[PDB]
């Protein structure tokens, strides 16, 4: 959850800030660059501001990353995280030299889990795939949330095939596929409408069909 | 309501302090971060720290060498220090309340000049309409102010009720190592007979307080 | 320090048209700037925050757009009042630093200095020296060729140079200058005269007075 949201994020931006909020209630910050053996949480300090309240703490937690560096992160309250409304924090080093002071607008980084619950089949109707699938666990009101479905033909075959699922919709026919291949399918997720934008979630655990003969 | 001001403007020799702070009035500084910031006459701004009700602060790496800011919470301002002044130094000063990277709002503004000159008095003359009794029309007049150390000198116009006409012109330096101003006003004769054009100077650096009239 | 290199260095626009100005930055800093506007006798006001951000009170004239490396501060419709002069700032990398700072100008229909020249008042001749104020009562463009003249001679380095900021409320100029001259020279001499020669008529035109016409 945290780490592979983490991970999908940590794909730009060298030492940025990234906070980003996941089904809505709390924010969480985070950054990232191994060194050596003098650093740690308490060695920096994390200042946020809903907008024109005393200053409170993204509050401290570091971390090794599988990939040998470190990470230092944070969240905050859901009440408080009361969305559309700007937030500011400052985040200074041993002695105050500061390293971010963010704006960041909590409704514009919505980034949620993968969908789940994969399931293909092929059609007693004809030469498709049939996928079902649902949406990332405890998420609010799921009825806008948009997905798009990927189908690869597999390293080997290295190919591809991409579809824009209407927001609310879990169903997909899959149309047009070569007869005796092998056929991957994922899907992935994102808040579809109004304001809030953000990322696509993971791509949800695959699953893979083995197509009958032409 | 937020509202800022600096008090105790003035002149400096060189290698010297200063003793700018800032009143601040409206919300609790107890929240914020406040920030300085210089500039140099038509060159440029350049930020200069931070400093909340946090007691932390930051300088620029340009005078952090020399730079301190203060913080008084019951006095409800914050001071500026700042020592070794020189012709570097020559600039305009302003408090801001750093809601992100400014401060939503500025203090009004300081000058403070930077020379081994001292302070020196601004002379003031009304300027009465050169008419003979052939053409009119309209009608200009004026004070003015000539020969002067440092800056800055705010003219207005009888406690500051008149208002549209005013046209103060820009300080020039001469060659007496001192700057000269002229303030003039426009209004129809019409009106040149039912009241006198009486303006209230202001030098604070050699505190002149004049008050000359200009009649027809 | 990160520079912030704007672009045009000015600029001259007629009321209504649609301003834009650039900012580019020696490093990328993505969302972290602010746009202002310096008035001529005023503290600086904060118009964008957050590179897009409206600040409350700015009119919507006013807006900013990119991200990263160039920004764009564009004011939709252009005012009389929208003279001064505009800055970004930025507050990624500490410390924050601003723009050169594109000053902008407001294109206005050709107008006629109407001409003035008051008396040395008698009190300024005890000081010892001469000074005839020859004002020019709102008037464009700035281009301005005051020739002062003793008895008809057109004179070298002579005269003493001042000049209005552009009017926040019908954008015209308006000009200072004053002559220098000995007690011994102002009483000796009769003849002092302006030679304005501005676009504003179609022919020179001169204002003068005599000591021996009060």
């Amino acid at each position: 959850k945290f780490e592979s949201k983490a991970a999908l994020l940590a794909a730009r931006g060298p030492e940025e800030l990234l906070c980003f909020t996941e089904r809505l209630e709390d924010l969480v910050c985070f950054w990232e660059e191994a060194a050596s053996a003098g650093v740690g949480p308490g060695n920096y300090s994390f200042s946020y501001q809903l907008e024109d309240e005393p200053w409170k703490l993204c509050r401290l937690h570091q971390a090794p990353t599988a990939r040998g560096a470190v990470r230092f992160w944070c969240s905050l309250p859901t009440a408080d995280t009361s969305s559309f409304v700007p937030l500011e924090l400052r985040v200074t080093a041993a002695s105050g030299a500061p390293r971010y002071h963010r704006v960041i607008h909590i409704n514009e980084v919505v980034l949620l889990d993968a969908p789940v619950g994969l399931v293909a089949r092929l059609a007693d109707e004809s030469g498709h795939v049939v996928l079902r699938w649902l949406p990332p666990p405890e998420t609010p009101m799921t009825s806008h949330i948009r997905y798009e479905v990927d189908v690869s033909a597999g390293n080997g075959a290295g190919s591809v095939q991409r579809v824009e699922i209407l927001e609310g919709r879990t169903e997909c026919v899959l149309s047009n596929l070569r007869g005796r291949t092998r056929y991957t399918f994922a899907v992935r997720a994102r808040m579809a409408e109004p304001s809030f934008g953000g990322f696509w979630s993971a791509w949800s655990e695959p699953v893979s069909l083995l197509t009958p003969s032409d | 309501q937020v509202q800022l001001q600096e008090s105790g403007p003035g002149l400096v020799k060189p290698s010297e302090t200063l003793s700018l702070t800032c009143t601040v009035s409206g919300a609790s500084i107890s929240s914020y971060y406040w920030s300085w910031i210089r500039q140099p006459p038509g060159k440029g701004l350049e930020w200069i720290g931070y400093i909340g009700g946090e007691g932390s602060t930051n300088y620029n790496p340009s005078l952090k060498s020399r730079v301190t800011i203060s913080v008084d919470t019951s006095k409800n301002q914050f001071s500026l220090k700042l020592r070794s002044v020189t012709a570097a130094d020559t600039a305009v000063y302003y408090c801001a309340r750093e809601r992100l990277g400014i401060g939503d709002y500025w203090g009004q503004g300081t000058l403070v000049t930077v020379s081994s000159a001292s302070t020196k008095g601004p002379s003031v003359f009304p300027l009465a309409p050169s008419s003979k009794s052939t053409s009119g029309g309209t009608a200009a007049l004026g004070c003015l102010v000539k020969d002067y150390f440092p800056e800055p000198v705010t003219v207005s116009w009888n406690s500051g009720a008149l208002t549209s006409g005013v046209h103060t012109f820009p300080a020039v330096l001469q060659s007496s190592g001192l700057y000269s101003l002229s303030s003039v006003v426009t209004v129809p004769s019409s009106s040149l007979g039912t009241q006198t054009y009486i303006c209230n100077v202001n030098h604070k650096p050699s505190n002149t307080k004049v008050d000359k009239k200009v009649e027809p | 320090d990160i520079q912030l290199t704007q672009s045009p260095s000015s600029l001259s626009a007629s009321v209504g048209d649609r301003v834009t100005i650039t900012c580019r930055a020696s490093q990328g800093i993505r969302n972290d700037l602010g746009w202002y506007q310096q008035k001529p006798g005023k503290a600086p006001k904060r118009l964008i925050y957050a590179a897009s951000s409206l600040q409350s009170g700015v009119p919507s004239r006013f807006s900013g757009s990119g991200s990263g490396t160039e920004f764009t501060l564009t004011i939709s419709s252009l005012q009389p009042e929208d003279f001064a002069t505009y800055y970004c700032l930025q507050h990624n990398t500490y410390p924050p630093t601003f723009g050169q700072g594109t000053k902008v100008e407001i294109k206005r229909t050709v107008a006629a200095p109407s001409v003035f020249i008051f008396p040395p008042s008698d009190e300024q001749l005890k000081s010892g020296t001469a000074s005839v104020v020859c004002l020019l009562n709102n008037f464009y463009p700035r281009e301005a060729k005051v020739q002062w003249k003793v008895d008809n001679a057109l004179q070298s380095g002579n005269s003493q140079e001042s000049v209005t900021e552009q009017d926040s409320k019908d954008s015209t100029y308006s000009l200072s200058s004053t002559l220098t001259l000995s007690k011994a020279d102002y009483e000796k001499h009769k003849v002092y005269a302006c030679e304005v020669t501005h676009q504003g008529l179609s022919s020179p035109v001169t204002k003068s007075f005599n000591r021996g016409e009060c």
